């Protein structure tokens, strides 16, 4: 009756934008990407690699509430660099990270299958 | 005149003034204060408490049966 | 008390203390000494009756 | 009866034994064998009864072995996103999906047609609009030509399962509906004759609970707790060898409104399953002992102590302080959140 | 009622199992040999094993309807 | 200002489990892979079921829901397959779903108990993991239980079911060598099988710069999808997902712009 | 409607109105097999 | 409009003004609000969903106060408004609700699931939803929780948080500044920027602090003799409490410190700013550690139970010690030796004598398991902070139980002259006068389990009839007191007119306001 759908932890809701940029006027140079239906799986594989650019002053993200399913990132980088261009740059390198993984366990895979 | 209340506002009187107004307000009551784009009819009264701007005058009822005409503008407000 | 199995059997050797003058009188709510062996001690409903209902010891 | 299932009673504080007498009442589960055939106003059983892997002698006469009321639960006693205070407890949403604690409920209705007036009698048939004068908004397609919805009928919120009617001096609907709006299944329908004479009849309405946020767990000793907040494998803390507890308990608890035999009883869980034989719990056996079971915990490669180093789900890095995990056994309370809402 | 299909921590399969670690208690094999011979490592699947009751074995003594 | 090259390695392959570690890698990326091993990852099981007559002593609902349960053998079916909401059906199609049956009679007097080896399915490859076997339930002289049953792809997070992880074991600094968990006594705590130390060392001396590096993983598989085959579907399941959500981010910039 | 005995659980129908009884038996207790229609039940 | 009651389950998330509530229970419950132009879209539409959707009204009143029912919808013209209507719209987010005399207010929030959440810093409730307009105004303002007023959950951490050994990496500060409301945004300076960066538990907390208020504690585990040694100012142990500025320089927080007391942060806090930054404080503080002690963790185990061999061996000594007193004790008044005082008697002298023995024991046995948890020990964490439990417990698990005295005295001869059948005849030894000398952990006898559960059982009885006459005397206070008010002339009378008081207090002030202090121009 009242229990959720299991579903909608990862359904997008229909008329609901996915990905919200929200400016924060608190310092310079800081946005909040507001996530929809996405989970700690996601927040942070984002962070972690946004530290690692030299450019990024503060990156981090939070969930408001587990069962909101939604999660908010908050990035701040140097006035040259801007917050969105952080968290386009950041998932390409995840992207080109993956694909190595992907394609070096493919090399070694066989490797052990044979012997 | 010759009031012998204290100037200041009791919360009580702050909280009826306030719900008061904004119960009129909710009831197409005009507001003297600028309308910014607040919705909410508590932060329209709340706003007019703060510019001192609110019709309402409180009779407070002394225990031997007078009472004194205390205008919520010449009461002094905590903010 | 069919709820659980536990229930049922301790519903059945479930004791009762006494009513009226001779319980007033008493205090069957405190612990005595007497039910070592014959009462369960532990055993007993949390409330204002408590102590007054009781269970029979297993053996 | 209910004091003799608790291990390590001496271990126990007072008020603490006493309070399982009346917790151990509470739980649900298999009270007896012939439970279809027997009609209950309520009757709560357990999906998965098992026995405890801490058992005590005086468990085998009591017969409570055959028929448990709970089931056993790896549990670490942690503070997890702070979601548990002194009365509640975080369980693992995956575990309740693969059978963790659901059990059914059943509830029985009964009725009688009984010939009380010589002008006016009660009757079993499917109340027609039309026939019928007075009458309550709800659908009665589910019953049969008889008046009684047959097994195996899904029945949803405010609905009619048996048809009665009075032919006042034109006739009056009385039928009965659900008493909750709880959505179950007709288990199945009984036909009989009352001491009278009349008809009489009794069907048992089956529903199936799923453990939830709302629904209150009690371990075998201690207050109980409810169930604060239910979280997925992934997000659960996993140990080395991937073992993500199945509930996880305030460790605030433990000091006062609970006593060391959880963590003995957690101790002895771990060395029964890791060895293979179920844990004597007499109260007072002087060969049980906790170094005991701590020499024999790490004999299989375990901390003697049972502590264990947890991996939080949400971030990979290990936790400072590790973790003390067993299998305790836990039951459920008949008290549920979903019996009080949909009142 | 009758032995789950999995372990409710992990997942492993444990209902196929059951009937194997029945079979072995009547072959002379102690309880804890038995499990490790279905290939129970964990302790939490061994649980489900070790200190499982089967009541289906009573309810199948009354007659049906 | 770039990522690193995850090189990985595998230590032993079985048809249970795989082992294999991974380097330079960042902790988030590790640890996320592992909870889109259980979440992340699709597989096929069964959702609905309709039962057209059950005599068992069991109740229509444990005895429908204890299907889901059972895995089946979706190893390439599952990646073509469809999730029922984005497909354009209204009712379930080979092309969305599985057909799924098993009609079973117990006439002896002999007790008889139906096995997953019993459950049908039009798919040849879509089959239980067993098919020693799946006991479902166990069905007296005159009772039977046949019933239908379809099977849909899901994630892990939806249910348990849909979890083809039987339990994952990640580590990484067995020997605790950044001190990310402080041992009060580290020499009663014993020695992981995965650390390279001597016996009379407790525990690794503490580097005063590091990271977390040389994540340890065995993935224990249910047997519906391999253990070798999973790492591949979640790899390449999670950056679909990754990918995803940059698509929608251009379009926010788009707006904003 | 069709219903069982609870002692021999042979098919006996019975009309409205009619009294509860088994031929064969003469037992008192009569149940209903099943309804022709089928529910859905979702494996959670 | 009252609401179906339902269980009770903590939601740190949540502010302690907010409450959640589901779905179900929102669309029963119904809000009336006057229509007004500037929402008068806003009505429109929520009408137009209807009861089976839940964001809809249950019914819609007119001018002359007719009664619409929105189930039916019969026409689309009826389902149009105009200015003035009064619609009942259920209640959704922001809605202000108040519950369990003095009840506090709170702000509703949607949850999918069935159960209440309530921000505790179990037992079933019901919450009422003030229809008016003017009530629900006053209720937000004076009625709310940040002016009624931390779990144990977070005290305990809050400790090992404020320790000077933690040390926070910048990815972990990252995570805990995220939580944090009250943040300007800007990362402070690590305390050890080289040779790499770490803030200090310390410096994360100075931020959690609002605005600059000063005030100066002392830790749980503050030695009397530092104060006076040279490192008052340099606490050896970390164990004083200096806030500047709004930042804690130095100092380990606990209950005595943060914990609500005459003198707390909190407390303060109050005073200086305000409710509404207080609560601020609250919400950040049970954040922030809650996402730290995922890192932390804080746990329990056997292993704090078990202590070393050296304290066992001193606790049975003691024990020892003590029991062959009490024979000494008792082998001096079987042979007349002992002279009872002049101020009682020999039996009861007797009895006064033994309990000192058996109760200094305890007591001593107590302290040196006190002293002997480390500081990794997951007991001395939560005694040392002061959250829960107690130092008794402790000593109850780890050293002895202590005796089980009845009705105020050991427990009597129920048999003739012997506690239990098993015990001599006239005996009052340690044993069998109830004298419980094992710990919870080590295991009781079979008799001193009978003897505990008759201690146990007179508390059950004292705590059941307690409750009622407690709570008996909270309803007959207030009604005598219910008419006590002060009047506009600052004076305390009652509905009658009497001058039950001058001034309030007899100084006419606040009892919320003041703070304790002391004037130093008498001593
Ligand atoms: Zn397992
Ligand atoms: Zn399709
Ligand atoms: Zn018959």
């Amino acid at each position: 009756m009242n229990a959720p759908p299991a579903f909608e932890s990862f359904l997008l809701f229909e008329g609901e934008k996915k990905i919200t940029i929200n400016k924060d006027t608190k310092v310079p140079n800081a946005c909040l990407f507001t996530i929809n239906k996405e989970d700690h799986t996601l927040g942070n594989i984002i962070k972690s690699q946004l530290l690692k650019d030299p450019q990024v002053l503060f990156a981090g993200y939070k969930v408001p509430h587990p069962l909101e399913h939604k999660i908010i990132i908050r990035v701040q980088t140097t006035p040259d660099y801007s917050p969105q261009e952080a968290f386009t740059n950041a998932i390409t390198d995840l992207i080109s990270e993956l694909s190595l993984l992907e394609e070096r366990f493919r090399v070694a895979i066989k490797d052990k299958q044979e012997g | 005149q010759k009031r012998i209340t204290t100037p200041y506002m009791t919360k009580y009187e702050r909280a009826r003034v306030l719900g008061t107004r904004a119960l009129q307000i909710a009831m197409c009551a005009p507001v003297m204060v600028e309308l910014e784009g607040e919705t909410d009819p508590l932060l329209i009264a709340m706003k007019e408490l703060k510019a001192r701007k609110i019709p309402i005058i409180i009779r407070r009822y002394l225990p031997d049966g007078s009472y004194e005409d205390w205008g919520v503008d010449e009461l002094i407000i905590s903010d | 008390n069919r709820l659980t199995f536990a229930s049922t059997l301790s519903h059945l050797r479930r004791l009762n203390s006494p009513i009226g003058r001779d319980g007033k009188l008493a205090k069957p709510r405190q612990l005595h000494n007497t039910l070592w062996g014959m009462v369960c001690p532990a055993e007993t409903p949390e409330g204002h009756a408590v102590g007054l209902v009781k269970n029979l010891a297993l053996m | 009866v209910c004091a003799s299932i608790i291990p390590f009673p001496d271990h126990n504080q007072s008020p603490r034994n006493t309070y399982q007498s009346a917790m151990g009442k509470q739980a649900m589960g298999v009270y007896i064998t012939n439970f279809h055939v027997r009609m209950d106003t309520l009757a709560h059983v357990l999906y998965y009864p098992q026995k405890p892997l801490v058992t005590t002698r005086s468990m085998e006469y009591l017969r409570f072995r055959e028929l448990p009321a709970g089931i056993n639960s790896i549990v670490a006693i942690a503070s997890y996103t702070g979601y548990n205070q002194e009365d509640s407890v975080i369980m693992n949403r995956s575990a309740v999906d693969r059978g963790f604690f659901r059990s059914v409920f059943y509830r029985s209705y009964k009725e009688q047609e009984s010939k009380k007036g010589f002008d006016q009698e009660e009757v079993f048939e499917k109340p027609t609009r039309e026939t019928c004068q007075g009458m309550r908004h709800a659908i009665y397609d589910k019953l049969d030509d008889d008046g009684l919805i047959a097994p195996g009928v899904r029945v949803s919120g405010d609905d009619v399962i048996i048809g009665k009617t009075v032919t006042l001096p034109t006739k009056r609907d009385c039928s009965t509906f659900l008493r909750t709006s709880e959505t179950g299944i007709v288990d199945q329908v009984m036909v009989t004759l009352n001491q009278e004479g009349y008809k009489f009849c009794k069907i048992r309405v089956r529903s199936v609970r799923i453990p939830q946020i709302g629904d209150k767990f009690a371990s075998r000793h201690g207050q109980k707790g409810t169930c604060g907040i239910q979280y997925r494998q992934e997000d659960m803390p996993f140990t080395c060898e991937g073992i993500t507890p199945d509930i996880i308990i305030n460790p605030h608890a433990i000091p006062s409104r609970m006593t060391i035999g959880h963590l003995i009883e957690c101790l002895q869980g771990k060395v029964s399953a890791n060895k293979g034989e179920i844990g004597d719990a007499t109260p007072f056996n002087d060969a049980v002992n906790v170094q005991k079971i701590s020499n024999l915990l790490s004999d299989y490669g375990y901390h003697l102590r049972g502590n264990e180093v947890l991996y939080n789900g949400f971030t990979g890095r290990k936790i400072t302080s590790q973790i003390f995990i067993g299998p305790t056994y836990y039951q459920r309370l008949k008290h549920m959140v979903d019996d009080k809402i949909h009142s | 009622m009758i032995i789950p299909v999995r372990c409710f921590t992990c997942g492993k399969i444990v209902g196929n199992k059951w009937e194997a670690y029945l079979g072995l208690l009547q072959a002379e094999y102690t309880e804890g040999d038995a499990l490790d011979a279905l290939g129970l490592k964990r302790y939490c699947c061994r649980r489900m094993l070790l200190a499982h009751v089967d009541l289906i074995e009573k309810l199948l003594n009354y007659a049906p309807l | 200002p770039y990522a690193n090259q995850p090189t990985v390695r595998i230590t032993e392959l079985t048809d249970e489990n795989v082992k294999f570690i991974i380097e330079n890698t960042d902790l988030a990326v590790a640890n996320s892979i592992r909870r889109v091993f259980i979440a992340e990852v699709p597989i096929i099981a069964i959702d609905w079921v309709q039962i057209d007559a059950n005599s068992s002593v069991l109740h229509d609902e444990f005895i429908a829901h204890r299907l889901g349960l059972i895995p089946l053998t979706s190893d390439d079916i599952v990646d073509k397959l469809q999730y029922s909401r984005d497909c354009t059906c209204e009712e379930f199609c080979p092309e969305c779903s599985v057909e799924f049956t098993l009609d079973v009679r117990c006439n002896e007097d002999q007790t008889r108990h139906v096995t997953s080896r019993d459950l049908i399915s039009n798919s040849p490859r879509v089959i239980p993991v067993t098919s020693d076997d799946i006991l479902i339930v166990k069905l007296r002289k005159g009772q039977e239980l046949r019933l239908r049953a379809y099977a849909k792809k899901g994630f892990g997070k939806e249910h348990a079911k849909w979890n083809p992880t039987a339990g994952v074991a990640f580590e990484y600094d067995p020997d605790n060598a950044l001190r990310h968990t402080v041992y009060p006594k580290p020499e009663e705590w014993p020695k992981s099988e995965y650390s390279e130390l001597d016996e009379d060392e407790s525990q690794a001396p503490y580097d005063p710069n590091g990271k977390p590096e040389r994540f340890y993983y065995n993935v224990e598989s249910c047997g519906s999808l391999r253990p070798e085959t999973i790492v591949l579907s979640a790899l390449s399941g999670l950056k679909k997902k990754l990918s995803d959500l940059q698509t929608q981010l251009s379009h926010e910039i788009q707006s904003d712009v | 409607m069709i219903y069982i005995c609870g002692e021999c659980h042979t098919e006996n129908e019975i009309k409205s109105r009619d009294p509860i009884r088994c031929r064969e038996c003469g037992y008192r207790i009569m149940y209903k097999k099943r309804t022709k229609r089928l529910v859905v039940f979702d494996a959670r | 409009d009252f609401s179906a009651r339902t269980v009770i389950t903590p939601d740190p998330n949540l502010s302690i003004d907010q409450v959640g509530v589901p779905r179900s229970i929102a669309a029963n419950m119904t809000f009336a609000e006057i229509v007004t132009p500037f929402n008068i879209d806003r009505l429109q539409e929520l009408v137009r969903r209807g009861n089976s959707q839940y964001p809809g009204a249950k019914y819609i009143i007119r001018d002359n106060g007719d009664r619409i029912d929105l189930r039916f919808h019969p026409k689309p013209s009826d389902l149009h408004l105009q200015t003035g209507y009064k619609v009942e719209r259920h209640m959704c987010d922001g809605d202000i609700v108040i519950f369990n005399m003095s009840m506090m207010g709170h702000r509703v929030r949607i949850l999918p699931w069935s159960t209440f959440r309530l921000n505790l810093s179990g037992d079933e409730m019901n919450l009422h939803l003030p229809q008016s307009l003017e009530t629900r105004a006053e209720i937000q303002e004076l009625a709310m929780v940040p002016r009624m007023i931390i779990v144990q959950d977070t005290l305990t951490a809050v400790r090992k948080f404020t320790k000077r050994d933690v040390f926070l990496e910048r990815g972990e500060v990252m995570n805990l500044l995220m939580f944090l409301s009250t943040w300007d945004g800007k990362v402070p300076q690590p305390a050890i920027l080289k040779p790499r960066p770490l803030w200090t538990g310390k410096q994360i907390f100075s931020l959690i602090i609002p605005g600059h208020i000063n005030c100066i504690r002392t830790h749980s585990t503050h030695p009397d003799d530092e104060d006076s040694g040279p490192y008052k100012h340099i606490s050896p142990g970390d164990t004083k409490v200096v806030v500047e500025n709004g930042e804690l320089i130095m100092g380990i927080l606990c209950k005595k410190s943060l914990g609500t007391s005459a003198g707390s942060l909190v407390h303060i806090s109050y005073l200086e700013m305000g409710h509404d930054i207080t609560r601020l404080f609250y919400s950040n503080i049970q954040t922030v550690i809650n996402n730290w002690l995922l890192i932390e963790g804080h746990t329990i185990g056997i292993g704090d139970s078990i202590a070393d061999s050296k304290t066992y061996q001193d606790i049975q000594n003691t024990i020892k010690k003590a029991k062959q007193d009490v024979i000494e004790v008792i082998e001096k008044a079987h042979n007349n030796e002992l002279e009872p005082t002049p101020g009682n008697t020999l039996r009861q002298t007797f009895e006064n004598q033994v309990n000192r023995i058996l109760n200094d024991a305890r007591d001593k046995t107590g302290s040196s398991a006190q002293k002997s948890l480390s500081e990794y020990n997951n007991f001395k964490s939560m005694v040392v902070s002061g959250a829960k439990g107690s130092k008794i417990n402790i000593s109850q698990v780890i050293a002895v139980v202590g005796q089980q005295n009845v009705e105020g005295k050991r427990i009597p001869f129920g048999f003739k002259h012997r506690t239990l059948p098993h015990f001599i005849k006239d005996d009052y030894g340690p044993e069998s006068r109830g004298f419980v000398e094992n710990s919870y952990l080590a295991g009781l006898t079979p008799t001193e389990f009978f003897f505990h559960a008759m201690g146990g059982r007179e508390g059950l009885i004292d705590t059941a009839v307690k409750t009622a006459e407690t709570g008996y005397i909270q309803r007959r206070l207030i009604k005598s007191m219910e008419s006590v008010m002060v009047k506009y002339d600052a004076t305390v009378r009652n509905s009658i007119n009497q001058v039950v008081q001058l001034r309030y207090g007899e100084d006419g002030l606040a009892g919320e306001s003041v703070e304790f202090q002391n004037l130093a121009t008498l001593k």
